[PDB]
C-alpha cells in the first residue's frame, strides 16, 4: 500500500526529487515489477519481445485451453502500443507465410488484431497492407473502407462481385477476415437487418466464393481454382437467408421445409449462419413468449447444428450457455424447466458427439454455482450416465468424479435398483 | 501551409503527436500529414523522440491513395531521412515501408541481424513444427467448406475419442420425433 | 386558382386500368376466400355434431353467430389489405384516397377485392322464408353465401342471390335516412 | 470567397428504401478527406448518377467570388463571374435544422447540417470543426460536379 | 339469490383506460391498472352500493332518474354531462 | 432561448391574444349551444343502444329507458381473482 | 368544435397533394404561367 502511494505521490509531483530516489530505491531492492509496467512493456524492445515469445510458446504448449487462459494479458500487452501491435502483427504475418502449421500463427494474428479493434483502435488497413492486395489495389482499397465504417454497402460489394467473378479474381484469403464475415451475417441473418434485394444475389455469390470455392496454393502461387460448390451452395445460402430473413412467416412454415431445411445446413458456412440467425432470433427475451413447444424446432437445428460440423461445437456451446443462463423473471417457472431440461439434452448430445470437456465443466460450474435445480442436475447425470459406457478416459473421470461427489447428486440418483449408474460409475473407476 | 521551420516543426510535432497516454496514432494524423510539414521533416528529424517517430511512421499509412500518389517523392525522402535513426525499430520501419507508395504493400525481410526477430521466429517455428498437427484453426475455417480447410490447414483431425455409446442419445430421438411431425403437418 | 391552373398540365381521371390486380393478387383473394369458406364450414360442421363450448354468458346460436362473423370479418380484411399492397403509386383510386379528396380505403377493397358480408338490422340476411333465405338453398343452410356474403367484387359482378342480398342491404340505408331526418329534426327544434 | 465547405465524395449507395419517387433519387456518399456522411436528394432524371461515382461538393454562401450577397432572386441576365461554370449540378436552398452530440457541460464534437433546396433534402453529418459556417435559416448552393480522375 | 331487476350480469376486463382503474405510482407514474368489472342489466344503485366488496365511489349507473333520486341534482348534472359526452364522441366526433 | 426583446414581444402578443377570447356580451350562447349539439345529431345512425334514441333518452327524462345497466367497480382483492368476482 | 369549416376540397385536394411531392419540377413558362394567378404576389420570381 504504501508503495503504491510512493507511485501515486511520483506521478503527482515528478519534479521532486525524493520521488525519482524512492523509485530507483524500489528498482534496486527488487520491485521494479510493482512500478508501472503495462506502458514501459510497450517502450521496451527486447524485453517485450521475450515475453511475446513466452506467452506464445506456453500457448501452443496447452491448447486452445490455455491460449484462452494467455490471450487476454499478451494481447493487452501487444495491442496498448501501436508499435508494438505492428511489430507483432509483422512477425505473425511472417510466420504464417509457410502453409506448414501456419493456421495457428494466423489465427493468433487474428485474435490479436480483434482485440485491438475491441478497443477501438482501426489497422485492417494496415493487414492489407501487409498481405498481396498490391496486385489489386480495387479490393484493398472496398475492403478497408467497409471494414473501417463497420458496415455493408452496395457500391464495394459489387465491385468485389465484378473483380472476383472475372476471370482473374484477387486472393481469396484476403477477403477471409473473420470481422467481414460477421458483419456479412449480421446483413443476412439477424432479423430487423434489410438489405438490397437488387444486390442480394451479388451478396450471396461473394459470400459463396469467400467460403466455398476453394484455390491451390504452392509457394504462394495460384495454382488451380475449384468452384464445384458454387451453384448449389449459392442456391442453398439463398433458401436459408429467405428462410431466416422472413420473420413474418412462422416456425411452423419453417419446419414445414424441414427436408430442404436439414438439405442446406449441412454446409459449414450455412450451418454457422443459421446458428447465428437462431441467435439474434431467440436473443429477444419475448421469444420464449412466443415459443409455444417444450422442445422446439430450434433445438434440433442446434442438434443438427452440432452433428453436422465438429468446428461449430464451441459456437452452439456458447449459444446454449447464453440460453441457461438466462434466468427469466417474465414467465412461469415450469415452462423455464422445461426449457432447460431441453437444454440439458442438447448439450448431452454435445457431450455424445466428442464435445466432453467444456460441456462437463460448465455442469461442474452450474452445479457448484447453485444456479441449477436439483432435479434438473440429477436428470442431466442420469441421462449422461444412461447413454455413455465404459471405458472412460482419464479426462472425463477425474473431472467427473467431484460431480458425483456433490452430496446433492450422492442423496438424489442413488436409487435401489440394479442397474445404478452412481454405484456403477463409483465402482469402475 | 506555412514554412514551419526545424525547430518549429519540432515543436509542432512533439506538441500534436506528444501525447504519451496515445501511444495509438490518432485518426486526426491522416490530416495532420502535408506536403509541407513532410517536407520540413528533413532536418526536425534529428530532435524528434523515439515514441515521436514511431507515431509518425506509423500514421504515414492512414492516408488516401490519390495524396500517396500525389506525394510520392517526399515520402521516399522522408523514409531514407528515417532510415538513418538509433532506434532499429525506425529503421526496420521505413524499410519495410519504402515499397508502400509504389505498390501500395509492405515489404517482408527479417532475420537480418535482428537478435529478438531471430529468436522469436525460431522458436514459433519449431513450435509449430513440434504441434504441427495440434494446430489452431483460424474462425474461417469454421466457416470454410471441407475441401478448402483440407487444402489450407489439412482435413478435419477429429478430437479424442474419450468413451462409446450404448444408448442412442435423445437428440436422434428428437430428430426423428419431428421429423414426422414436418411430415404429418406439410402433407 | 393556382392549383386548378396547375392540373391543366398535370390532369387527373380515374378508368378501368385503375380497378385491376396483377393476376397475382387475383390468387391470394380467391385463396383467401377459400380457406374463410372451410372454416365457417369446419364450425358449422362442428356445431352440428356438437362441439362448441357455448360462450360464458351468451346461447349457443350466438357465438355461433360470433364465430362466422369473426371468420368472414378477418377474411375481408386480409383481401382488402392484399388488395391495398397492390396498388401501384400511378393508381388514381390511391391518389384520390391518399389525399381524402374522395374515397376511403374500403371503398378499394370492395372495388377489387371483395364486397363483403350484407346485414340487415346489425344481423345476417333472415329466414324470410320457412328456415331458407331464398327457395335456391336448402332448409337450415348457415353457410357464408347462403346467409348473404357476397364473395364477388364490384368489376367481377354480383351473382343473381348476393345481388338480391345486397339490394336488401342498401334498402335499409335509405329507410333510415328517411325516418332519422324526421325523428332528429323535432328533436333540434325542441333544443333550440 | 463564401465557400462554406468543401470536400471530395464518392457515391457509396443509392437510396435503399427503394425509388419512392421517379424522377428524385436518395444518395448514401462518404467522405475522402474529412470523413463524414452524406445522405442527398437529386434529380436523377437530369443529373443521372449511378454507384461508385465520385464528385466534388462545395457548398457555397454565395456564386459570385467577390461574395457580394445576392439578395436570391431569378435574375438570368447577370454576366459577373460565377461558379456555376465550373460545376455540373447546382441547387440553392436553405438550412433549416442543425443537430449535434451537444452535452450539458461541453460542448459538441460531432453536427448534423440539414438544408432544404425546395424539398430535396440533404444531411451532412461529420465532425463539428468542419461545420462552422452553417447557420440556420441561411441561403446555401450545393455546387456539385462529378469527377472523372 | 341476487337483487330483483337484475336480469344478468356480464364480467367484463375494460381494454380501453377510460374504465381502468389508474392509480399514481411512488415514483409519480400513472401506470394505469386492468382489474375485473361487472356490467348489469337492471338499475338498483342502493342494494347494490351497499353490498361489500362493491367500490362506492366508482359505481356509477347510467341512467339518470335513479341517480338525480339516489345522489343528488349536481350528480345528475354530472352524470347527464358525461352520457352526453359519450353518445355525441362515440362517433368518432367533438363538441366543445 | 428567447432573447430580453423576444420574451417582451411574446407577453404582449399573450396579453392581446387572450383578451380577444373572452366572451363578447350580448351573445346568444344559447341558440348557438342548441345548433352546435343539433348538428351532430344529423349525422349518426354490449348492447346499450347509443345514436339517437339513445340522445332521446337523455333529453326526455324517461323513467324507462330501453338498456338501464350499472358499472359495478370490485372494492379489494376481489378485483383481480376472477373466482372472487 | 373550434376548428375550420372550410377547407380544399375535390380535385384541388388531389392536385395539390400530387402538386407538392418531391418529384414536381416546372420549367420558365409554367412557373410564369403559375404566378400570374397570385393575387398577394409581390412580382419577384424566386431563384430556382
Amino acid at each position: 500500500t504504501w508503495r503504491d502511494l510512493f507511485y501515486k505521490l511520483a506521478e503527482a509531483h515528478p519534479d521532486c526529487l525524493m520521488l525519482n530516489f524512492t523509485v530507483k530505491l524500489i528498482s534496486d531492492a527488487g520491485y521494479q515489477g510493482e512500478i508501472t509496467s503495462v506502458s514501459t512493456a510497450c517502450q521496451q524492445l527486447e524485453v517485450f519481445s521475450r515475453v511475446l515469445r513466452t506467452s506464445l510458446a506456453t500457448i501452443l504448449d496447452g491448447g486452445e485451453e490455455n491460449l484462452e487462459k494467455n490471450l487476454p494479458e499478451f494481447a493487452k500487452m501487444v495491442c496498448h502500443g501501436e508499435h508494438t501491435y505492428l511489430f507483432a502483427q509483422a512477425m505473425m504475418s511472417v510466420l504464417a507465410q509457410e502453409e506448414q502449421g501456419g493456421s495457428a500463427v494466423r489465427r493468433i494474428a487474428q485474435e490479436v488484431q480483434r482485440f485491438a479493434q475491441e478497443k477501438g483502435h482501426d489497422a485492417s488497413q494496415i493487414t492489407l497492407a501487409l498481405g498481396t492486395a498490391a496486385s489489386y489495389p480495387r479490393a484493398c482499397q472496398a475492403l478497408g473502407a467497409m471494414l473501417s465504417k463497420g458496415a455493408l454497402n452496395p457500391a464495394d460489394i459489387t465491385v468485389l462481385f465484378k473483380m472476383f467473378t472475372s476471370m482473374d479474381p484477387p486472393p481469396v484469403e484476403l477477403i477471409r477476415v473473420p470481422a467481414f464475415l460477421d458483419l456479412f451475417m449480421q446483413s443476412l441473418f439477424k432479423p430487423g437487418a434489410r438489405i438490397n434485394q437488387d444486390h442480394k444475389h451479388k451478396y450471396i455469390h461473394i459470400l459463396a466464393y469467400a467460403a466455398s470455392v476453394v484455390e491451390t496454393w504452392k509457394k504462394n502461387k495460384r495454382v488451380s481454382i475449384n468452384k464445384d460448390e458454387l451453384k448449389s451452395t449459392s442456391k442453398a445460402v439463398e433458401t436459408v437467408h429467405n428462410l431466416c430473413c422472413n420473420e413474418n412467416k412462422g416456425a411452423s412454415e419453417l419446419v414445414a421445409e424441414l427436408s430442404t431445411l436439414y438439405q442446406c445446413i449441412r454446409f459449414p458456412v450455412v450451418a454457422m449462419g443459421v446458428l447465428k440467425w437462431v441467435d439474434w432470433t431467440v436473443s429477444e427475451p419475448r421469444y420464449f413468449q412466443l415459443q409455444t413447444d417444450h422442445t422446439p424446432v430450434h433445438l434440433a437445428l442446434l442438434d443438427e447444428i452440432s452433428t453436422c460440423h465438429q468446428l461449430l461445437h464451441p459456437q452452439v456451446l456458447q449459444l446454449l450457455v447464453k440460453l441457461f443462463e438466462t434466468e427469466h423473471s417474465q414467465l412461469d417457472v415450469m415452462e423455464q424447466l422445461e426449457l432447460k431440461k431441453t437444454l440439458l439434452d442438447r448439450m448431452v448430445h454435445l457431450l455424445s458427439r466428442g464435445y466432453v470437456l467444456p460441456v462437463v465443466s460448465y455442469i461442474r460450474k452450474c452445479l457448484e454455482k447453485l444456479d441449477t435445480d436439483i432435479s434438473l442436475i440429477r436428470y442431466f447425470v442420469t441421462e449422461v450416465l444412461d447413454v455413455i459406457a465404459p471405458p472412460y478416459t482419464s479426462d472425463f473421470v477425474q473431472l467427473f468424479l467431484p460431480i458425483l461427489e456433490n452430496d446433492s447428486i450422492a442423496g438424489t440418483i442413488k436409487t435401489e435398483g440394479e442397474h445404478d449408474p452412481v454405484t456403477e460409475f463409483i465402482a469402475h473407476c | 501551409m506555412a514554412s514551419m521551420r526545424e525547430s518549429d516543426t519540432g515543436l509542432w510535432l512533439h506538441n500534436k503527436l506528444g501525447a504519451t497516454d496515445e501511444l495509438w496514432a490518432p485518426p486526426s494524423i491522416a490530416s495532420l500529414l502535408t506536403a509541407a510539414v513532410i517536407d520540413n521533416i528533413r532536418l526536425c528529424f534529428h530532435g524528434l523522440s523515439s515514441a515521436v517517430k514511431l507515431k509518425l511512421l506509423l500514421g504515414t499509412l492512414h492516408l488516401p491513395r490519390r495524396t500517396v500518389d500525389e506525394m510520392k517523392g517526399a515520402l521516399m525522402e522522408i523514409i531514407q531521412l528515417a532510415s538513418l535513426d538509433s532506434d532499429p525499430w525506425v529503421l526496420m520501419v521505413a524499410d519495410i515501408l519504402k515499397s508502400f507508395p509504389d505498390t501500395g504493400s509492405l515489404n517482408l525481410e527479417l532475420e537480418e541481424q535482428n537478435p529478438n526477430v531471430q529468436d522469436i521466429l525460431g522458436e514459433l517455428r519449431e513450435k509449430v513444427g513440434e504441434c504441427e498437427a495440434s494446430a489452431m484453426l483460424p474462425l474461417e475455417c469454421q466457416y470454410l467448406n471441407k475441401n478448402a480447410l483440407t487444402t489450407l490447414a489439412g482435413p478435419l483431425t477429429p478430437p479424442v475419442k474419450h468413451f462409446q455409446l450404448k444408448r442412442k442419445p435423445k437428440s436422434a430421438t428428437l430428430r426423428a420425433e419431428l421429423l414426422q411431425k414436418s411430415t404429418e403437418t406439410a402433407q | 386558382t393556382v392549383i386548378n391552373n396547375w392540373l391543366l398540365i398535370e390532369g387527373h381521371t380515374i378508368g378501368i386500368g385503375d380497378s385491376i390486380a396483377d393476376s397475382k393478387t387475383y390468387q391470394d383473394i380467391q385463396n383467401t376466400i377459400k380457406k374463410a369458406k372451410q372454416d365457417v364450414i369446419e364450425v358449422i360442421e362442428k356445431a352440428h355434431n356438437n362441439e362448441l363450448e357455448p360462450t360464458p354468458g351468451n346461447t349457443l346460436r350466438q357465438t355461433f353467430e360470433n364465430q362466422v362473423n369473426r371468420i368472414l370479418n378477418d377474411a375481408r380484411d386480409k383481401t382488402g389489405s392484399s388488395a391495398q399492397k397492390s396498388l401501384s403509386e400511378y393508381n388514381n383510386f390511391k391518389s384520390m384516397v391518399v389525399s381524402g379528396a374522395k374515397g376511403s380505403k374500403i371503398n378499394i377493397s370492395q372495388v377489387i377485392a371483395v364486397v363483403g358480408q350484407q346485414n340487415v338490422e346489425g344481423k345476417r340476411i333472415p329466414f324470410g322464408f320457412k328456415h331458407r333465405t331464398l327457395p335456391h338453398f336448402i332448409k337450415d343452410d348457415y353457410g357464408p353465401e347462403s346467409r348473404g356474403f357476397v364473395e364477388n367484387s364490384y368489376l367481377a359482378g354480383l351473382t343473381p342471390t348476393e345481388f338480391f342480398f345486397h339490394a336488401m342491404g342498401g334498402r335499409e340505408g335509405l329507410i333510415d335516412t328517411a325516418v332519422k331526418t324526421a325523428e332528429t329534426g323535432y328533436i333540434q327544434r325542441r333544443l333550440i | 470567397a463564401g465557400i462554406l465547405f468543401e470536400d471530395i465524395f464518392d457515391v457509396k449507395d443509392i437510396d435503399p428504401e427503394g425509388k419512392k419517387f421517379d424522377r428524385v433519387s436518395r444518395l448514401h456518399c462518404e467522405s475522402e478527406s474529412f470523413k463524414m456522411d452524406l445522405i442527398l436528394d437529386v434529380n436523377i432524371q437530369i443529373y443521372p448518377v449511378d454507384l461508385g461515382d465520385k464528385f466534388r461538393l462545395v457548398i457555397a454562401s454565395t456564386l459570385y467570388e467577390d461574395g457580394t450577397l445576392d439578395d436570391g432572386e431569378y435574375n438570368p441576365t447577370d454576366d459577373r463571374p460565377s461558379r456555376a461554370d465550373q460545376f455540373e449540378y447546382v441547387m440553392y436552398g436553405k438550412v433549416y435544422r442543425i443537430e449535434g452530440d451537444e452535452t450539458s457541460t461541453e460542448a459538441a464534437t460531432r453536427l448534423s447540417a440539414y438544408v432544404s433546396y425546395g424539398g430535396l433534402l440533404m444531411r451532412l453529418q461529420g465532425d463539428a470543426n468542419n461545420l462552422h459556417g452553417f447557420e440556420v435559416d441561411s441561403r446555401v448552393y450545393l455546387l456539385m460536379k462529378k469527377l472523372a480522375f | 339469490q341476487g337483487i330483483e331487476q337484475i336480469s344478468k350480469v356480464y364480467m367484463h376486463l375494460p381494454q380501453t383506460d377510460n374504465k381502468k382503474k389508474i392509480i399514481i405510482t411512488e415514483d409519480g407514474e400513472f401506470k394505469a391498472l386492468q382489474e375485473w368489472i361487472l356490467e348489469t342489466d337492471g338499475v338498483s344503485l342502493m342494494r347494490v352500493l351497499s353490498e361489500k366488496d362493491v367500490d362506492p365511489v366508482r359505481t356509477t349507473s347510467n341512467d339518470i332518474v335513479e341517480i338525480f333520486t339516489v345522489l343528488g341534482i349536481e350528480a345528475v348534472r354530472k352524470a347527464l354531462e358525461r352520457e352526453l359526452y359519450h353518445v355525441i364522441s362515440f362517433d368518432g366526433s367533438y363538441v366543445n | 432561448r428567447l432573447s430580453g426583446e423576444a420574451f417582451d414581444w411574446l407577453l404582449g402578443e399573450i396579453e392581446s391574444k387572450f383578451n380577444q377570447a373572452i366572451a363578447h356580451p350580448g351573445e346568444m350562447v344559447g341558440a348557438l349551444a342548441a345548433q352546435s349539439l343539433g348538428e351532430p345529431a344529423t349525422q349518426m345512425t354490449k348492447n346499450v343502444t347509443l345514436g339517437v334514441p339513445r340522445l332521446k333518452e337523455l333529453i326526455n327524462i324517461s323513467k324507462k329507458p330501453k338498456t338501464p345497466s350499472l358499472t359495478v367497480f370490485l372494492l379489494g382483492q376481489s378485483a383481480r381473482d376472477a373466482e372472487r368476482a | 368544435s373550434n376548428r375550420p369549416v372550410m377547407g380544399i376540397v375535390q380535385d384541388t385536394l388531389t392536385a395539390v397533394r400530387k402538386f407538392t411531392k418531391r418529384d414536381v419540377f416546372l420549367e420558365r413558362g409554367e412557373v410564369m404561367n403559375l404566378l400570374m394567378f397570385l393575387s398577394t404576389w409581390d412580382g419577384k420570381v424566386p431563384q430556382p
